[PDB]
C-alpha cells in the first residue's frame, strides 16, 4: 500500500503561468519491465475524474500538448504550461504497479485572479421560519477573490456568537471569484432577546470592515 | 463512445446490505477489465474492488476484502458491488471505471452513485424564503435567496423560477448540523423585477418525494 | 406448495373505471380431473373474505357481473369492470386444486377520490400523563388524499427530533380518505427543557409546508 | 342465514395449549366439510386444518401436523381445533370455514378468533385526554382525543360518549412500543359543543375488565 504524497495542494497560477505539480512516492514505482505506471488525472468541478497522463507520460486522446508527465522511479512531475481557465480542478496521482493501486492526495489548481470585493447581503429570519420557533439569519458573502475571508456575527454590542454553518462554492468557473455563505441559527426566544445582527465581513480588498446588519423590528 | 452508468446508491443503516450496478456500453464489455473507485467526503479516492474481463479472478484491498464481492456479467453487460456490512467509512460516492488493456490503471470513469451510510432518517427539507430586509438598498441589483434546512439524505435541487432564472444564482454546499444537511441559495434579480416579478425556488427533495416553492415575497 | 404470486400489491382505480387482479401460480392449477378450482376471495375492511369466484369463471351468488375471472392452467385474472366506491378491500386469489391449498398475497383496491389536505391538529401532553413522569404530544393529520405524506417533529425549531411513533387507518369507506396520527414521546425533563414544540406536514396538496405549533407556557 | 361463529382464543404463553372451537348453523352440517384457516399480522392466509364431512380424513399442512388437530362433534355441530407447543408463528385470527360441495375450495367465513402466543404479561391502558391546546385559532370544528397508552394484549374498544358521538372519529391501529401497544382515538365536534357540551372517551381493555372513562376537560 505505498502512499503517494502530492505537493502542493493549492496552486495559484496566472493564466499564461506555467504549473508544476509533484507527486513523490514512498516507494519504488519504478518497475523494471516498463518504466511505471504512474497516471494522472484531472477532475474538474463537478465531473467524474478524467485520464491525461499514463503510465508517467504519455498524453490520452484528446489531451492538449500542454500537459506533460515527467519523472521516474520514485518522483513524477505533471507540468501545465500556458494555463487556461479551463485547467481548473484538482489532479491526483495514481500508482498502478502495486497492489494496492494508490492515489494522491490531489492539487487544486486555483486560478489567480484581479482581487475582488464581497457583494454582502444579511436577510432576517422568516415568519415561517420563526413560527417553527427557530431564527437562522443569512449573510451570503457573494462574488469575491480571494478565498479567503472572515465573518463575524455581532448580536448586540460587541458580542460575537458559537452556532454558524460556513460554507463555500468552490472557484467559480468563468469569473474565477469565490463566494461563501454564513448562517446563524438561534431558537426563537433566543432572537427575540435581541436587536442588532450584524454580519462583518473582513477580505484582503479593505482593512475597513464590509458591515450589513439590521435591527430587530419591522415598523 | 464508452458509457458507464451506476445505479442503486441509497440510504442504509450501518450494517446493511446494498448492491450497486453499474452499466457499460458503447465498447466491447469482455476485453476490459473492470474496477469500483471511491470518492469519499473529504475527496479522498480509494480503489475498492477489481475484475478481470472473464469475471475470472476479482482482486480487492484490505479495508473492504471480506465484506463486498463484485461480480459483471458479460452477455447482459452489468458489473456491481454487493456490500454487505456496511461500515459509516464507506460513505462515499462509488465510481465503475474501465480498466486499459493492460488492466492497471483506469481510463474512462462512470457518473457515479452516492453512498450514506447512516443511522438518520430520510426527513423533508423545510424551506424558508431569504427576502431582503438588510442594509435597506435597492440598487441596481438586489439579492434574494431561500434556505433549505433539516433534510436527509442529499442531494436536493434548487432551481429558480422553474429554470427560467438561471442568471447569477449560487448554491452553496450543504453541510451537516445535527446529523442532518443544510443548503441555501441566492439569486440577483434587476431591482425593477424585484416584487413586480415574482421570483420562486423550487426544491426538489427526491429520496422524500418532496417538491416546494416559495414564493419570495418581501 | 404452490406458490400464488400476485400483482399488483395495490391498484388504485377510480370509479368507473375497469381494473384488472392478476395472479400466478408458479406450478399449474389446471387439474387432469376435467379443470381448475382457482378462486377470487374479497375482503372488504374489518370483514371476513367472502368468495366472488370459483372455478376462475363463475360468480358466487350475489356477486354481480362486473367482477369477471379468467385465464387457466397457469395465469389468472380478475377484473371488475367499472368500479364503485364499495369494491375496497383486499383481493386473494386461492388455488384448491393441489394440496395444501394457497392463497395469494392480496390486491389493495383503492378508490381514488381527488386530492384532499390534511386537517393538521397538535395536543400538548396531559397533566395526567406528566404527573407519572411521561410526555407524548400527538399530532393528527387528518382526512387527506393521497395517502403519502412525511411529518417532522420540531423541538425548539431545530430539534427535528427522532423517537416518535405513526400511524395510518386504512381508506376510509365513507370518504376515501386516510388518517395519520403521530406520537413524539419525550420523558417531563427532556419534555420541560424546551418551549415550543412543532408539528410539520409536508404532501401533494400543498406546496408550503402546514407547520402546527405549541408553546409550552404561553400564558 | 349460514353462520359460523368461533370462540376460544385467547392469549397464551409459547408452549401452551388451547383448543379453538367453532359453532355452525344455517345449513345441512354433515353434508359440508370444514376447515380452520389463519389470517396473521401482515395479512397473509394460511389454510391450517381441512376435515372430510364423516370426519374421516383429516388434512394438514406441514406446519401444523401433529401439534393440531381438527375434529367436527357433528352430533351437537360443533366444529374444534385442538392445538400444542404453541410457538409464536401461531398468532393469528382463526376463521372457520366452510367448503362448498366440491370440497376443494371454501364458500363461507366465519367471524375468526384472536390467538396471541407470548410470554409477556397481559397490562392494563393508561387513558390520557387529549385537549386542544395547539396553535390557530376556533371557528366551525374542534377535535379532541384520546392516548389509550401502554396496554397488552390487543383488543381495546374505544367509544366517545357511549356509542352517542360517532360523527368524525378516527381511532388508529395500535403500535408496539416494548412488548406494549399504544393507541388513539381523535373526534371532531362542533365549536359550539365541547366546551360547554361534554365529550368523553371510554376505553374498554377485555382481557383485564379494565373500564375507563375520562372526560375531556380543557
Ligand atoms: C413453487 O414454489 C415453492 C416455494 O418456493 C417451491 O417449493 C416449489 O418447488 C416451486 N416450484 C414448483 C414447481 O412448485
Amino acid at each position: 500500500d505505498v502512499l503517494m504524497t502530492q505537493t502542493p495542494l493549492s496552486l495559484p497560477v496566472s493564466l499564461g503561468d506555467q504549473a508544476s505539480i509533484s507527486c513523490r512516492s514512498n516507494q519504488t514505482i519504478l518497475l523494471s519491465d516498463g518504466d511505471t505506471y504512474l497516471e494522472w488525472y484531472l477532475q474538474k468541478p463537478g465531473q467524474s475524474p478524467k485520464l491525461l497522463i499514463y503510465k508517467v507520460s504519455n498524453r490520452f486522446s484528446g489531451v492538449p500538448d500542454r500537459f506533460s508527465g515527467s519523472g521516474s522511479g520514485t518522483d513524477f512531475t505533471l507540468k501545465i504550461s500556458r494555463v487556461e481557465a479551463e485547467d481548473l480542478g484538482v489532479y491526483y496521482c495514481f500508482q498502478g504497479s502495486h497492489v494496492p493501486p494508490t492515489f494522491g492526495g490531489g492539487t487544486k489548481l486555483e486560478i489567480k485572479r484581479a482581487d475582488a470585493a464581497p457583494t454582502v447581503s444579511i436577510f432576517p429570519p422568516s415568519s415561517e421560519q420563526l413560527t417553527s420557533g427557530g431564527a437562522s439569519v443569512v449573510c451570503f458573502l457573494n462574488n469575491f477573490y480571494p478565498k479567503d475571508i472572515n465573518v463575524k456575527w455581532k448580536i448586540d454590542g460587541s458580542e460575537r456568537q458559537n452556532g454558524v454553518l460556513n460554507s463555500w462554492t468552490d472557484q467559480d468557473s468563468k469569473d474565477s471569484t469565490y463566494s461563501m455563505s454564513s448562517t446563524l441559527t438561534l431558537t426563537k426566544d433566543e432572537y427575540e432577546r435581541h436587536n442588532s445582527y450584524t454580519c462583518e465581513a473582513t477580505h484582503k480588498t479593505s482593512t475597513s470592515p464590509i458591515v450589513k446588519s439590521f435591527n430587530r423590528n419591522e415598523c | 463512445e464508452v458509457q458507464l452508468v451506476e445505479s442503486g446508491g441509497d440510504l442504509v443503516k450501518p450494517g446493511g446490505s446494498l448492491k450497486l450496478s453499474c452499466a457499460a456500453s458503447g465498447f466491447t464489455f469482455s476485453r476490459c477489465a473492470m474496477s469500483w473507485v471511491r470518492q469519499t467526503p473529504e475527496k479522498r479516492l480509494e480503489w475498492v474492488a477489481g475484475i478481470s474481463s472473464g469475471g475470472s479472478y476479482t482482486f480487492y484491498p484490505d479495508t473492504v476484502k471480506g465484506r463486498f464481492i463484485i461480480s459483471r456479467n458479460n452477455a447482459r453487460n452489468t458489473l456491481s458491488l454487493q456490500m454487505s456490512s456496511l461500515r459509516s467509512e464507506d460513505t462515499a460516492i462509488y465510481y465503475c471505471t474501465r480498466y486499459s488493456s493492460d488492466p492497471f490503471y483506469f481510463d474512462y470513469w462512470g457518473q457515479g452513485t452516492t453512498l450514506t451510510v447512516s443511522s438518520a432518517k430520510t426527513t423533508p427539507p423545510s424551506v424558508y424564503p431569504l427576502a431582503p430586509g438588510s442594509a435597506a438598498q435597492t440598487n441596481s441589483m438586489v439579492t434574494l435567496g431561500c434556505l433549505v434546512k433539516g433534510y436527509f439524505p442529499e442531494p436536493v435541487t434548487v432551481t429558480w423560477n422553474s429554470g427560467s432564472l438561471s442568471s447569477g444564482v449560487h448554491t452553496f454546499p450543504a453541510v451537516l448540523q445535527s446529523d442532518l444537511y443544510t443548503l441555501s441559495s441566492s439569486v440577483t434579480v434587476p431591482s425593477s423585477p424585484r416584487p413586480s416579478e415574482t421570483v420562486t425556488c423550487n426544491v426538489a427533495h427526491p429520496a422524500s418525494s418532496t417538491k416546494v416553492d416559495k414564493k419570495i415575497v418581501p
